[PDB]
C-alpha cells in the first residue's frame, strides 16, 4: 500500500518512512567525522575522487557558515549548499538583528527547525543530507551540534556521518578527548580517516580537515599544508 | 461649507402616541434654485422615516445605500426593523466613511413596530446618535429652528396640536434662512395612518 | 493547501462524507435538549474514563452570548472550533446592530459556517453535532445543526448514542405545559435511559435558559435535581 | 487557486478532452445553414413540450445588429460564449467606431475556445456554433467553429446530432440552382432539416436573415413543408 | 473497520466516522521508548521523566525533554523529538504574545487550549499531518493553584490531577488511579515520591540519578525549577530508605 | 496532490459531466414541488419532508423562500446548498436595485444565479450545487412568470412545472390537465391539490404535509402569501368531496 | 512503478529517480570536451543536426568577454540557464564593476537548478553544460549536471560515447598545463574524434571551437576560422 | 489512466512525455516545405480541404509576420495563432526600440522561448498547461540574406536549406535532398516544391488547394494569387 510516497503520511505503526529513505540517501555517502576537545573542534572529511580529471577542492563537504562556525556534510551535496546557504542567511541576520556573534545552540535550533519544515508536507521533499556544525568562542566554550534530515539537534563529543559511522564511532571512543589538544586530535581524526576506509570498494580519496578554537583565535579554517601533511603520513605509518 | 452648497432642513418632533417630520422642498447650487420638489424624506417602514440633510448627491447615495442594507435585513429576519436598530445601521454605515464622510446629517422619527412608541433621534456627519424626548433639527438653519422648538414644544400633544407646533416652527425658521425653503412637507406618522401634507409657503 | 473538494456526489446521489460524519456523530456521549414553556434545558453526558480526570477544567456546556447557550455531540475539538466561531459572529452582529444577536440568525450564520467545509477544498466536514438554546421576544428557542449545515428547530430531541430511544421517550413523556424544573426532570431520566453506572453530579452537565439568560448548573444543584430524581 | 492541467497530450498526439468535447456537441440538437444570394438561412431543431413550454422571452440569438449565431451543445456554455461576445462588440463598436465584422467575432469566439483548451483548472467549452451574417459590402457570410478553436468559412454546413448526414445531403443538392431565389434556399434548408429531425415540421425553427435588417412562423412553415411534399410527389 | 478511498492516506472520515490518521499520529508517540509521569500536589506540580543517552559521545545536557516554557510554566514532551520542538517553540511564542496583547502572564490553561486548537486544524486540512507529540504542562495559578495539563495530537486537552505519556502509560495510570483514591493532600516530598515511584515500578529500574529527570513547580517559589543531580539523589535515597 | 484529486469539471467519454447527473440524482429524491400559471396569480406548492411529532413551527416557510418583493422560490435537493443560493439571489436583486432603482426582472435574476452555477461545472475543481429552484415572480414587461433551473445552469419558462420525487408523473398529469389560458387561481389550487395527491404515494394527503405560497396582484402591489392550514384542509376537503362525487356517478352508469 | 514519477517521491533505496531519468538527457546529447593550459581554456564541440540541409545546431554559446558555455540535452533549458547567467555577470559589472567570479557564477547556477528538484509539479533542469572562463585566479573548467551538483575540472567531456575521450583524456592530461594554443586545441579534437564512429571523421562543418585565456574574449571558431585548427591533425588508428 | 503522471515529468530514456506526444501530433497535419535560395526563400503548404462545401480561402496556412518574414504552419492550427501574435509584437516592438527591422533568427529564437514555458504549479495564472502542438517554418531576408528557420514544440529551432514539416515529411525530405543545389533560382525552387507536393497529396494538386509564399530581396512579403499560381501549375 501506497503509505510510503508522502511525508505527510503516517504509516499504521506509526512511521513516515519518507524520512526514513532520505535518511538512507544519507548512509550511502562517505564519512565525515567531528572531535570536540576543550579548546576546540577538528572536522576530518573523506573526499572519494570519482575521477582524475577532478581538481584538488572539487566537492568540497567542509563550509565556512560563518567567521566562527563551521559545517560538515553527509549525503545529497546539493542539498548540502542550500542548507550552508541558509544557515549563512541565518548568522547573517541575527548579526543584523541582535548585534553579535550567533550561538551555535540557537543556530542549530533554527537551522533544524527550517529541516523540520520539510517533513511536513506532501508539496516537498525531506532533505537528504546529514551535517555537524563545530564553533569555538570565549563565553560559550567549544560547541559540536549534528542535524539528521529529521530535524532532530544532539550535542555530542564525537561524532560521525556517513557510511561507516559506526566502526567511526568505536574507535572514537578510544580517545580520552576531553584533556586533548587540538593538535593531537588532528593526527588522531586523521588515523580514524585512514582505518575506516574500504580500498577496495572506494579506489582513492583525499583527506579534508578543518579545525576552530582558540589555536585559530575563534576563526574557522582549513588546516595547514604542513600539519596535514604531517597527520597523513601518522595515519598511514599506522594502518603498517 | 460644503454642507451649505445645496442648503436643506428637517425636523422631527414627537407626540402623544404620534411622530412628525417636516423638511423643505428647494433644490439649488449655491444661489440659483432649480426644483422645488426634491424629496428629503424617505420611507424606511410602515411607520419608520428618516429625513437627509446637506449634501444632495449625498443624500441620495444614503438613502439607496441604506435601502439596500435594510431590505436584506428584513429578507433574513423576517421582522420589521425597530427605530433603534435602523440608528445603529446608519452610524454604522456613516462610520465606515470616517476618513471619506458624506456630507449627510439623518434624523430618524417612526413608531415602535409593536408596541408604538414614538422614537426620534438625530447623527451628526459621522455617526453620534441622539435620542431626544422633545425634537430634532438638522440642516443650514439649525439655529432659528432650536430658537422655535424651545419655545414652541409642550409635552403630550395630540397630533392636531404636534402638526400645528411644527409647521409653525418649520416655516418661520426657513423664513430666515436663504438656501432653505421653497415649501414645506410634513408627515405625521400614528398608529392608523399617515397623513401628508403641504404647507402654503413664501417662494422667494 | 489542495484546492479540490474531498465531498463529492456518488453515483447515487448522496455526500459519503457528510453521512460518515454523522456516524461520527452517532458515537457520541448522548445529548438531551427540551423545550419547555418557561425555559430551556440542555443536558449532556461527560463520563471520564479516570478518577484522574479534573470536572472543573473542560466543559461542554458553552455560553455563546448573555442569552444563548450550545451543547454538542460528536468531536470535541471541532466543537471548539465552532464555538469560537459562534462567538465572534454574535460580537459583530452586536457591533453592527447594537442589539443581542437572536437565535435563529445565529444558528443560520453557524451552518453556513458549516456548509462551507462540505465544498471548500482540501477539508472535511465537521465531526460534531449542536444543539442550541436561546431567549428572545419572550419565547424559548432550541435548534439543532447537523454536519451538513441543516438547522431544524425543535420541542424536544436528543442526540448521540441511542439516540433513537430517548426520541421515543421524548416523545412518550413531553407536553406543552412543562414548567423548567419539570423539564429538567425528564432530561434527567432521558440521559439515565441510556446511562452505565451510577450518575453523579460529575458525570453529567446540565445548563438553562430563562428569563435572566443561559446558565451552567453548578454540581450542587445538580446534586440537588438527582436526589429529587432517585 | 485550482492550478490542475485538464486537457493534456496522450500517446498517439490526440487532445482527449477535446474529442470528447466534440461527443458532447454530436449529443445536441441540429442546426443548418444556407449563404444565400441575399439572405442567409438558419433552421434549427425544437425540442418542444406539449402545451407547457412559456416560449414568450426566447428567441438563434443576435450578438450585434448584423449577426447571428446558432450552437449545439451545452446550452449554458452557449449562453457564457454569447454573453462574451457580445461584449466584445460593443468594446469595438467604442474602440473602431465602426460595426464588427462576422470574421472578427468569430475569430475572437474561437480564440476564446483555444483559451480554455490550453489553461489551468479550465474544462473545454462544449459547444460548435455557426453564424451568419452581412459585411459592410454586402457580401453574405457563413462560419463554423469548433471546440477546439478551429474556425472556417462555408457554402452550406450543418452541426449537431446526424451532422454527417446533413452534410453529405447538403454536398449532393447545394447547387447554383438552388440558391436562386429565397424560397429555393428556404425549400433547401427545410429539407436537410427534414432529413434527420422526424415527426415533421413542428419541431423546425426557421430564420432568414438580409440586408440592412425575420423569423418564420408555423403556418409558413407548414405552408414550405406542403410545397417540398408536393415537389417530391412530382418526381413520379 | 472498514475503509474507503483514501480515508487511511490523509485526515478524511471512514465508513465509520474515524479518522486513521490521527490514531497512527498516536502510535507515532510510542516510537522513542520514553515514559513521562506528572502529579499534583497541594502546593506542588512535579514532571518525571526517563533519561536515556546510549552513547556515551552524547553531551548529556542537550539530551532533555524537559522544556521551560515562561518563568513560571514548565513542560514535558513525549514523542517525535522534531515534533516536540516545534511545539515548544510555538508554545514560547504564544505565550510571550500573549503577555504582549493582553498585559499578564498566560494561564496554563489558556496555553493548552491554544496549542490544541492548532492541533485540530491538522486533523481538518489535507495538505499537512498531524505531529506525533504529547504534551505536558505544569504551572501555579494564582487563583486555582497547581495546574498540570496534557493535550495530544488529536486536538484533546484536559487537566489532571497525575497523568501519564509515552508506552507504559496505561500501568501508570493504574498506579495512580490507586495511589490517589487513596488520597492524602500531598507535600512536596510525597509528590516527588509518588511521581518516582511510580516510574520506577512501572518500568522495573532502580534508578540512578542521571537516568530521570525531574522538574517542579511551587506556590513558595513559582519558577520553574530544573532538579540537579544531588537534589534527585537526596529524594532516591529517602525512597530507599523506606 | 494528484492522487486525490476528484476533477469534478472533466468530461467523460461520452461527452458527460459526471458530478452533474450525479446531483440531478440527488434532486429526483427531495421533496416535490409543483408551480402553476394562471390568468390572476401563479402558485408553488411543496411536500415537507420535517414532518416529526416533536417539530416546532418557527418563522415563515420551510421551502417557499421570497428573494424580493415581487419574486419567490422553492428548492429541491440539499438544503444547505439552498441556502447558499438564496443568500445569493437575495443579494443579485437588491444590487440590481441600487444599480437601477427599479426592480429586478424575475428572467434576469434566473440568469444571474444559473451564471453562478455555470461556473461550477466548468472550472475551480469543486462539487456543484444539489439543488433545482422553482420561481415565481411578476414583472412590468411579460407580468406573471414561472421558472425552473438545474445544477447544469440550464433554465426554463413553463407554464406549469414539477421538480423532486414522482415529477414525472406529476408532468404527465399536468399535461393532461392544464388549460391553456383559461386559468385561475381556484382552478390551480384544485389542480395542484390532484397532483400533490397522486405523487405523494407514501402518505396520503394532510394539510401538514403540504405548503402552499401564492403570487397575486392588488392595487399595484404584489402579495405573496402562504396560504394557512385552515385554507389548505378546506382545499382537501374540497378534493375528497369531487373524488366521492366522481365515484358516485361512476357507480351511475350501469343502473 | 509509484517512486519513479514524482520529484518529491524517495525511493526505499534512497534515490530520486526524475534525477536519474534526466541525467540520461544529457547522456543522449552530443558530445563536448573541454580542457585548460595555464594560460588558455578551450571548448570543442561536435555539432549535428538532423539532415544535411538542416545546419549543425549551436552547441557553444558566448555569456560575457570571460566566460563561455557548452551545452548537452534539452536546449530551451540551455537558454534559461545561459540567460540567467547573463544576467548575473551583467549585474556584477553594474553594481562592482569588475567581472564576475567563474567560481561564484556556477554557486549561482548550483541554486537556481537545486530548488525544482525539491518542489511538488516542477522536474529538474534536463542540461549539461561545460563552462570555460578566465579570471584572477587563471582559466577555468567547470561541469554542470542536472542534478545541480557541479565539478571544477582539469578537463572533461560530456555527451554520448563520451567515455572514451574522458580515457583519452586521461591518458595525456599531464601535457595539457605545458602546451600552446594550437597544441591543446589540437589535444581537443582528438579527444572529440575519439567518440565518432570509425568511419566518420572531423570536417569544418561539424565542429565548433571556443576560446578564452589572458589576452583574448571568448571567441567562437566556426567554419573556415577552424580551418587553421583542423590543419595537421594526423589520421586516426 | 491520463493522470497518473504529470506534464514536467521525464520518461525513463531521458525526455519529457508531453513534448514526445506533441510532436507525434505534428505527424498529422498538412504538409508545408521551405526551400531557401539567394534569391529568397519559397514556402508552399498543402490545404486540407475536406467538403467541396468549404470556402478554401479561409484556409490561412502561410501567414505574414512582417513585410521581410513569413511563416508556414503544420499541427494543431489553433495553437499557432498565439505564437504568430507574439511574433508580430515582437518585431514591432523593436522597430520601435531601434527603428530597425529584426532579424529572422532573432524572431525565431523569442518564439521558440514560449514553447517550453508550461506547468500546473509554481506559474502565474494565465500560464500553459501543455505544450503546443505546431511546428513553424520562418522564412525572411535580412542583412545575411534569405533565411530560413525551423522550430518544433521542443523549443528546438534550428536554421535549414530545404525542409519539409508534417505528414509526409520523410518521402518530401528524401525527394527535397535529390532536388536541391547551392545555385537554384527562385523559379526552379518553386517548381521543385511544387513538383514535391503533388508527389505526396492525396488529392490533386490545381491551384485552390495549396497555398505558396516568397520573400525576395527588395521585394516584400508575397502570397501568391490564383493566376500566378496556375501559371506556375501549368509546367507541372
Amino acid at each position: 500500500t501506497g503509505y510510503d510516497l508522502s511525508a505527510s503520511t503516517f504509516s499504521p505503526d506509526g512511521r513516515v518512512f519518507q524520512v526514513e529513505y532520505a535518511m538512507k540517501a544519507v548512509e550511502n555517502s562517505s564519512t565525515a567525522i567531528g572531535i570536540r576537545c576543550k579548546d576546540g573542534v577538528v572536522f576530518g572529511v573523506e573526499k572519494l575522487v570519482l575521477s582524475k580529471l577532478y581538481e584538488e577542492g572539487s566537492n568540497k563537504r567542509l563550509f565556512n557558515v560563518d567567521r566562527h562556525v563551521g559545517m560538515a556534510v553527509a549525503g545529497l551535496l546539493a542539498d548540502a549548499r542550500s542548507l550552508a546557504d541558509i544557515a549563512r542567511e541565518e548568522a547573517s541576520n541575527f548579526r543584523s538583528n541582535f548585534g553579535y556573534n550567533i550561538p551555535l545552540k540557537h543556530l542549530a535550533d533554527r537551522v533544524a527547525m527550517y529541516v523540520h519544515a520539510y517533513t511536513l508536507y506532501s508539496a516537498v521533499r525531506p532533505f537528504g543530507c546529514s551535517f555537524m556544525l563545530g564553533s569555538y568562542s570565549v563565553n560559550d566554550g567549544a560547541q559540536l551540534y549534528m542535524i539528521d534530515p529529521s530535524g532532530v539537534s544532539y550535542g555530542y563529543w564525537g561524532c560521525a556521518i556517513g557510511k561507516a559511522r559506526q566502526a567511526a564511532k568505536t574507535e572514537i571512543e578510544k580517545l580520552q578527548m576531553k584533556e586533548m589538544t587540538c593538535r593531537d586530535i588532528v593526527k588522531e581524526v586523521a588515523k580514524i580517516i585512514y582505518i575506516v576506509h574500504d580500498e577496495v570498494k572506494d579506489k582513492a580519496f583525499e583527506l579534508e580537515l578543518s579545525w576552530v578554537g582558540e589555536l585559530t583565535n575563534g576563526r574557522h579554517e582549513i588546516v595547514p599544508k604542513d600539519i596535514r601533511e604531517e597527520a597523513e603520513k601518522y595515519a598511514k605509518e599506522s594502518l603498517k | 461649507s460644503i454642507m451649505s452648497y445645496n442648503g436643506g432642513a428637517v425636523m422631527a418632533m414627537k407626540g402623544k402616541n404620534c411622530v412628525a417630520i417636516a423638511a423643505d422642498r428647494r433644490f439649488g447650487i449655491q444661489a440659483q434654485m432649480v426644483t422645488t420638489d426634491f424629496q428629503k424624506i424617505f420611507p424606511m417602514g410602515d411607520r419608520l422615516y428618516i429625513g437627509l440633510a446637506g449634501l444632495a448627491t449625498d443624500v441620495q447615495t444614503v438613502a439607496q445605500r441604506l435601502k439596500f442594507r435594510l431590505n436584506l435585513y428584513e429578507l433574513k429576519e423576517g421582522r420589521q426593523i425597530k427605530p433603534y436598530t435602523l440608528m445603529s445601521m446608519v452610524a454604522n454605515l456613516l462610520y465606515e466613511k470616517r476618513f471619506g464622510p458624506y456630507y449627510t446629517e439623518p434624523v430618524i422619527a417612526g413608531l415602535d413596530p409593536k408596541t408604538f412608541k414614538p422614537f426620534i433621534c438625530s447623527l451628526d456627519l459621522i455617526g453620534c446618535p441622539m435620542v431626544t424626548d422633545d425634537f430634532v433639527v438638522s440642516g443650514t438653519c439649525a439655529e432659528q429652528m432650536y430658537g422655535m422648538c424651545e419655545s414652541l414644544w409642550e409635552p403630550n400633544m395630540d397630533p392636531d396640536h404636534l402638526f400645528e407646533t411644527i409647521s409653525q416652527a418649520m416655516l418661520n425658521a426657513v423664513d430666515r434662512d436663504a438656501v432653505s425653503g421653497m415649501g414645506v412637507i410634513v408627515h405625521i406618522i400614528e398608529k392608523d395612518k399617515i397623513t401628508t401634507r403641504t404647507l402654503k409657503a413664501r417662494m422667494d | 493547501g489542495y484546492s479540490f473538494s474531498l465531498t463529492t456526489f456518488s453515483p447515487s446521489g448522496k455526500l459519503v462524507q457528510i453521512e460518515y460524519a454523522l456516524a461520527a456523530v452517532a458515537g457520541g456521549a448522548p445529548s438531551v435538549g427540551i423545550k419547555a414553556a418557561n425555559g430551556v434545558v440542555l443536558a449532556t453526558e461527560k463520563k471520564q474514563k479516570s478518577i484522574l480526570y479534573d470536572e472543573r477544567s473542560v466543559h461542554k456546556v458553552e455560553p455563546i452570548t448573555k442569552h444563548i447557550g450550545l451543547v454538542y455531540s460528536g468531536m470535541g475539538p471541532d466543537y471548539r472550533v465552532l464555538v469560537h466561531r459562534a462567538r465572534k459572529l454574535a460580537q459583530q452582529y452586536y457591533l453592527v446592530y447594537q442589539e443581542p444577536i437572536p437565535t435563529a440568525q445565529l444558528v443560520q450564520r453557524v451552518a453556513s459556517v458549516m456548509q462551507e467545509y462540505t465544498q471548500s477544498g482540501g477539508v472535511r466536514p465537521f465531526g460534531v453535532s449542536l444543539l442550541i438554546c436561546g431567549w428572545n421576544e419572550g419565547r424559548p428557542y432550541l435548534f439543532q445543526s447537523d454536519p451538513s449545515g441543516a438547522y431544524f428547530a425543535w420541542k424536544a430531541t436528543a442526540m448521540g448514542k441511542n439516540y433513537v430511544n430517548g426520541k421515543t421517550f421524548l416523545e412518550k413523556r413531553y407536553n406543552e405545559d412543562l414548567e423548567l424544573e419539570d423539564a429538567i426532570h425528564t432530561a434527567i431520566l432521558t440521559l439515565k435511559e441510556s446511562f452505565e453506572g451510577q450518575m453523579t453530579e460529575d458525570n453529567i452537565e446540565v445548563g438553562i435558559c430563562n428569563e435572566a439568560g443561559f446558565r451552567r448548573l453548578t454540581p450542587t444543584e445538580v446534586k440537588d435535581y438527582l436526589a429529587a430524581i432517585a | 487557486s485550482y492550478d490542475r492541467a485538464i486537457t493534456v497530450f496522450s500517446p498517439d498526439g490526440h487532445l482527449f478532452q477535446v474529442e470528447y468535447a466534440q461527443e458532447a456537441v454530436k449529443k445536441g440538437s441540429t442546426a443548418v445553414g444556407v449563404r444565400g444570394r441575399d439572405i442567409v438561412v438558419l433552421g434549427v431543431e425544437k425540442k418542444s413540450v406539449a402545451k407547457l413550454q412559456d416560449e414568450r422571452t426566447v428567441r438563434i440569438c443576435a450578438l450585434d445588429d448584423n449577426v447571428c449565431m446558432a450552437f449545439a451543445g451545452l446550452t449554458a456554455d452557449a449562453r457564457i460564449v454569447i454573453n462574451r461576445a457580445r461584449v466584445e462588440c460593443q468594446s469595438h463598436r467604442l474602440t473602431v467606431e465602426d460595426p464588427v465584422t462576422v470574421e472578427y467575432i468569430t475569430r475572437y469566439i474561437a480564440s476564446l475556445k483555444q483559451r480554455y483548451t490550453q489553461s489551468n483548472g479550465r474544462r473545454p467549452f462544449g459547444i460548435s456554433a455557426l453564424i451568419v451574417g452581412f459585411d459592410f459590402d454586402g457580401t453574405p457570410r457563413l462560419y463554423q467553429t469548433d471546440p477546439s478553436g478551429t474556425y472556417h468559412a462555408w457554402k452550406a454546413n450543418a452541426i449537431g446530432r446526424g451532422a454527417k448526414s446533413v452534410r453529405e445531403f447538403l454536398e449532393k443538392n447545394y447547387t447554383d440552382e438552388a440558391i436562386e431565389t429565397d424560397d429555393l434556399t428556404i425549400k433547401l434548408v427545410i429539407k436537410a432539416l427534414l432529413e434527420v429531425v422526424q415527426s415533421g415540421g413542428k419541431n423546425i425553427e426557421l430564420a432568414v436573415m438580409r440586408r440592412d435588417q425575420k423569423i418564420l412562423n408555423p403556418e409558413e412553415i407548414e405552408k414550405y413543408v406542403a410545397e417540398i411534399e408536393k415537389e417530391k410527389e412530382e418526381n413520379e | 473497520g472498514s475503509s474507503a478511498g483514501f480515508d487511511r492516506h490523509i485526515t478524511i472520515f471512514s465508513p465509520e466516522g474515524r479518522l486513521y490518521q490521527v490514531e497512527y499520529a498516536f502510535k507515532a508517540i510510542n516510537q522513542g521508548g520514553l515514559t513521562s509521569v506528572a502529579v499534583r500536589g497541594k502546593d506542588c506540580a512535579v514532571i518525571v521523566t526517563q533519561k536515556k543517552v546510549p552513547d556515551k559521545l552524547l553531551d548529556s545536557s542537550t539530551v532533555t525533554h524537559l522544556f521551560k516554557i515562561t518563568e513560571n510554566i514548565g513542560c514535558v514532551m513525549t514523542g517525535m523529538t522534531a515534533d516536540s520542538r516545534s511545539q515548544v517553540q510555538r508554545a514560547r511564542y504564544e505565550a510571550a504574545n500573549w503577555k504582549y496583547k493582553y498585559g499578564y502572564e498566560i494561564p496554563v490553561d489558556m496555553l493548552c487550549k491554544r496549542i490544541a486548537d492548532i492541533s485540530q486544524v491538522y486533523t481538518q486540512n489535507a495538505e499537512m499531518r498531524p505531529l506525533g507529540c504529547c504534551m505536558i504542562l505544569i504551572g501555579i495559578d494564582e487563583e486555582q493553584g497547581p495546574q498540570v495539563y496534557k493535550c495530544d495530537p488529536a486536538g484533546y486537552y484536559c487537566g489532571f490531577k497525575a497523568t501519564a505519556a509515552g508506552v507504559k502509560q496505561t500501568e501508570s495510570t493504574s498506579f495512580l488511579e490507586k495511589k490517589v483514591k487513596k488520597k492524602f493532600d500531598w507535600t512536596f516530598e510525597q509528590t516527588v515520591e509518588t511521581a518516582i515511584t511510580c516510574l520506577s515500578t512501572v518500568l522495573s529500574i532502580d534508578f540512578k540519578p542521571s537516568e530521570i529527570e525531574v522538574g517542579v513547580v511551587t506556590v513558595e517559589n513559582p519558577k520553574f525549577r530544573i532538579l540537579t543531580e544531588a537534589e534527585i539523589d537526596a529524594h532516591l535515597v529517602a525512597l530507599a530508605e523506606r | 496532490s494528484r492522487r486525490y484529486d476528484s476533477r469534478t469539471t472533466i468530461f467523460s467519454p461520452e461527452g458527460r459531466l459526471y458530478q452533474v447527473e450525479y446531483a440531478m440524482e440527488a434532486i429526483g429524491h427531495a421533496g416535490t414541488c409543483l408551480g402553476i400559471l394562471a390568468n390572476d396569480g401563479v402558485l408553488l406548492a411543496a411536500e415537507r419532508r420535517n414532518i416529526h411529532k416533536l417539530l416546532d413551527e418557527v418563522f415563515f416557510s420551510e421551502k417557499i423562500y421570497k428573494l424580493n418583493e415581487d419574486m419567490a422560490c422553492s428548492v429541491a435537493g440539499i438544503t444547505s446548498d439552498a441556502n447558499v443560493l438564496t443568500n445569493e439571489l437575495r443579494l443579485i436583486a437588491q444590487r440590481y436595485l441600487l444599480q437601477y432603482q427599479e426592480p429586478i426582472p424575475c428572467e434576469q435574476l434566473v440568469t444571474a444565479l444559473c451564471d453562478i452555477k455555470q461556473a461550477y461545472t466548468q472550472f475551480g475543481g469543486k462539487r456543484p450545487f444539489g439543488v433545482s429552484l422553482l420561481y415565481i415572480g411578476w414583472d412590468k414587461h411579460y407580468g406573471f412568470q414561472l421558472y425552473q433551473s438545474d445544477p447544469s445552469g440550464n433554465y426554463g419558462g413553463w407554464k406549469a412545472t414539477c421538480i423532486g420525487n414522482n415529477s414525472a408523473a406529476a408532468v404527465s398529469m399536468l399535461k393532461q390537465d392544464y388549460k391553456e389560458g383559461e386559468m385561475t387561481l381556484k382552478s390551480a389550487l384544485a389542480l395542484a391539490i390532484k397532483v400533490l395527491n397522486k405523487t405523494m404515494d407514501v402518505s396520503k394527503l394532510s394539510a401538514e404535509k403540504v405548503e402552499i405560497a401564492t403570487l397575486t396582484r392588488e392595487n399595484g402591489k404584489t402579495v405573496i402569501r402562504v396560504l394557512k392550514q385552515k385554507e389548505v384542509e378546506q382545499l382537501i376537503k374540497k378534493h375528497e368531496e369531487e373524488e366521492a362525487k366522481a365515484e358516485r356517478e361512476k357507480k351511475e352508469k350501469e343502473q | 512503478n509509484q517512486y519513479d514519477n514524482d520529484v518529491t517521491v524517495w525511493s526505499p533505496q534512497g534515490r530520486i529517480h526524475q534525477i536519474e531519468y534526466a541525467m540520461e538527457a544529457v547522456k543522449q546529447g552530443s558530445a563536448t570536451v573541454g580542457l585548460k593550459s595555464k594560460t588558455h581554456a578551450v571548448l570543442v564541440a561536435l555539432k549535428r543536426a538532423q539532415s544535411e540541409l538542416a545546419a549543425h545546431q549551436k552547441k557553444i554559446l558566448h555569456v560575457d568577454n570571460h566566460i563561455g558555455i557548452s551545452i548537452a540535452g534539452l536546449t530551451a533549458d540551455a537558454r534559461l540557464l545561459c540567460n540567467f547567467m547573463r544576467q548575473e555577470c551583467l549585474d556584477s559589472r553594474f553594481v562592482f564593476d569588475r567581472p564576475l567570479p567563474v567560481s561564484r557564477l556556477v554557486s549561482l547556477i548550483g541554486s537556481k537548478t537545486q530548488i525544482p528538484t525539491q518542489r511538488y509539479g516542477r522536474r529538474p533542469y534536463g542540461v549539461g553544460l561545460l563552462i570555460a572562463g578566465y579570471d584572477d585566479m587563471g582559466p577555468h573548467i567547470f561541469q554542470t549536471c542536472p542534478s545541480a551538483n557541479y565539478f571544477d575540472c582539469r578537463a572533461m567531456s560530456i555527451g554520448a560515447r563520451s567515455q572514451s575521450a574522458r580515457t583519452y583524456l586521461e591518458r595525456h592530461m599531464s601535457e595539457f598545463m605545458e602546451c600552446n594554443l594550437n597544441e591543446l586545441v589540437k589535444h581537443g579534437l582528438r579527444a572529440l574524434r575519439e567518440t565518432l564512429p570509425a568511419e566518420q571523421d572531423l570536417t569544418t562543418k561539424n565542429v565548433s571551437i571556443g576560446i578564452v585565456g589572458k589576452d583574448l574574449e571568448f571567441t567562437i571558431y566556426d567554419d573556415d576560422d577552424v580551418s587553421p585548427f583542423l590543419e595537421g591533425l594526423e589520421e586516426r588508428p | 489512466s491520463e493522470y497518473d503522471r504529470g506534464v514536467n515529468t521525464f520518461s525513463p530514456e531521458g525526455r519529457l512525455f508531453q513534448v514526445e506526444y506533441a510532436i507525434e501530433a505534428i505527424k498529422l497535419g498538412s504538409t508545408a516545405i521551405g526551400i531557401q535560395t539567394s534569391e529568397g526563400v519559397c514556402l508552399a503548404v498543402e490545404k486540407r480541404i475536406t467538403s467541396p462545401l468549404m470556402e478554401p480561402s479561409s484556409i490561412e496556412k502561410i501567414v505574414e509576420i512582417d513585410a521581410h518574414i513569413g511563416c508556414a504552419m503544420s499541427g494543431l492550427i489553433a495553437d499557432a495563432k498565439t505564437l504568430i501574435d507574439k511574433a508580430r509584437v515582437e518585431t514591432q516592438n523593436h522597430w520601435f526600440t531601434y527603428n530597425e527591422t529584426m532579424t529572422v533568427e532573432s524572431v525565431t529564437q523569442a518564439v521558440s522561448n514560449l514553447a517550453l514555458q508550461f506547468g500546473e504549479e509554481d506559474a502565474d495564472p494565465g500560464a500553459m498547461s501543455r505544450p503546443f502542438g505546431v511546428a513553424l517554418l520562418f522564412g525572411g531576408v535580412d542583412e545575411k540574406g534569405p533565411q530560413l528557420f525551423h522550430m518544433d514544440p521542443s523549443g528546438t529551432f534550428v536554421q535549414c536549406d530545404a525542409r519539409a514539416i508534417g505528414s509526409a515529411s520523410e518521402g518530401a525530405q528524401s525527394s527535397l535532398q535529390e532536388v536541391y543545389h547551392k545555385s537554384m533560382t527562385l523559379k526552379e525552387a518553386i517548381k521543385s516544391s511544387l513538383i514535391i507536393l503533388k508527389q505526396v497529396m492525396e488529392e490533386k494538386l490545381n491551384a485552390t488547394n495549396i497555398e505558396l509564399a516568397t520573400v525576395q530581396p527588395g521585394q516584400n512579403f508575397h502570397m501568391f494569387t490564383k493566376e500566378e499560381l496556375e501559371e506556375v501549375i501549368k509546367d507541372i
